[PDB]
């Protein structure tokens, strides 16, 4: 599953 | 009649929740509040699924231009777009990702801000 990424 | 007539009353509550909005906005609370600013951008980001999950995405950005051309009917229609906003969060991050710490951090300034609207918000 995504999963966002904070920079 | 006499008083305070009811659509003066919503413009000053509407006004204190423009006030609220700038609070949130300000420099001081950026450390957690910038992942808000803007509409999620789930292409951007890989997010495929966001807009399944996320039907009603929502931002600070957002809001401010709604409030600026004077779509909300009342307060109560702000705090629902603001809670709609760490509500999309909540759902589509996992509990422990660091953007829930943020939001609720976030979500902490705006309660306790909102709140504080003089009396009770009127419809």
């Amino acid at each position: 599953a995504p999963r966002k990424q904070l920079a | 009649q006499h008083k305070v007539l009811k659509t003066v009353k919503v413009t000053e509550q509407l006004k204190h929740c423009s006030e609220i909005l700038k609070e949130m906005l300000a420099k001081k609370h950026l450390p957690y509040a910038w992942p808000f600013y803007n509409p999620v951008d789930a292409d951007a980001l890989g997010l495929h699924n966001y807009y399944d999950v996320v039907k009603n995405p929502m931002d600070l950005g957002t809001i401010k231009g709604k409030m600026d051309n004077q779509e909300y009917k009342d307060a109560y229609e702000f705090a629902a777009d603001v809670r709609l906003m760490f509500m999309n969060c909540y759902k589509y991050n996992p509990p422990d990702h660091e953007v829930v710490a943020m939001a609720r951090t976030l979500q902490d300034v705006f309660e306790l801000h909102f709140a504080k609207i003089p009396d009770e918000p009127i419809e």
